[PDB]
């Protein structure tokens, strides 16, 4: 298990969590509802917006441990937006679960967080045969 | 013949009590989650 967090500020658009232990911690959502029109049809899309956050002193210089080593202290933001009509939900899901596995084989598995790009990388789309 | 008239407490160290007690059912209730508004005063406070 891990760490939960309690909601510090609650919106019917906003809720913020953050860990009580490291305030700096948060994982934030907000979701924006707007009514769309398509051909014939009036339809009712979402936006997700989730921004999760990780405040974090990087690299200790190679491999020492000692007190006057207090180096600054850098952020991991982690930012995803979902987008997409209200009732195709049912399929929305299914390729953010290929979504995930999508980034998974390319920055989990690959250098990408490095900053290097793969080219044959293996990429799939939602649909399946 | 007898006529007199006397007025006498109900003992509240015996009786007194067997009523619903207005404590309870609001001490259970949201003392806590209210008292949660730490987190607001914390807010403030670091703005403060």
């Amino acid at each position: 298990a891990n760490k939960p967090m309690q909601p510090i500020t609650s919106t019917a658009n906003k809720i913020v969590w953050s860990d009580p232990t490291r305030l700096s911690t948060t994982f934030s959502a907000s979701l924006l509802r707007q009514r769309v029109k398509v051909g014939i049809a009036e339809l009712n899309n979402v936006s997700g917006q989730y921004v999760s956050v990780y405040k974090r002193p990087a690299p200790k210089p190679e491999g020492c441990a000692d007190a006057c080593v207090i180096m600054p202290n850098e952020n991991q933001s982690i930012r995803t937006v979902i987008s997409g009509s209200a009732e195709n939900l049912a399929t929305l899901k299914a390729e953010w679960e290929t979504h995930k596995r999508n980034v998974d084989t390319l920055f989990a598995s690959g250098n990408a967080g490095l900053g290097f790009l793969d080219p044959t990388a293996a990429i799939v789309s939602s649909d399946t045969t | 013949d007898i006529n007199f008239y006397t007025r006498q407490v109900i003992d509240p160290r015996l009786c007194g009590g067997l009523a619903f007690s207005p404590k309870l059912n609001l001490f259970r209730y949201l003392d806590a989650m209210s008292l949660s508004w730490n987190r607001s005063r914390l807010k403030i406070s670091r703005a403060t």
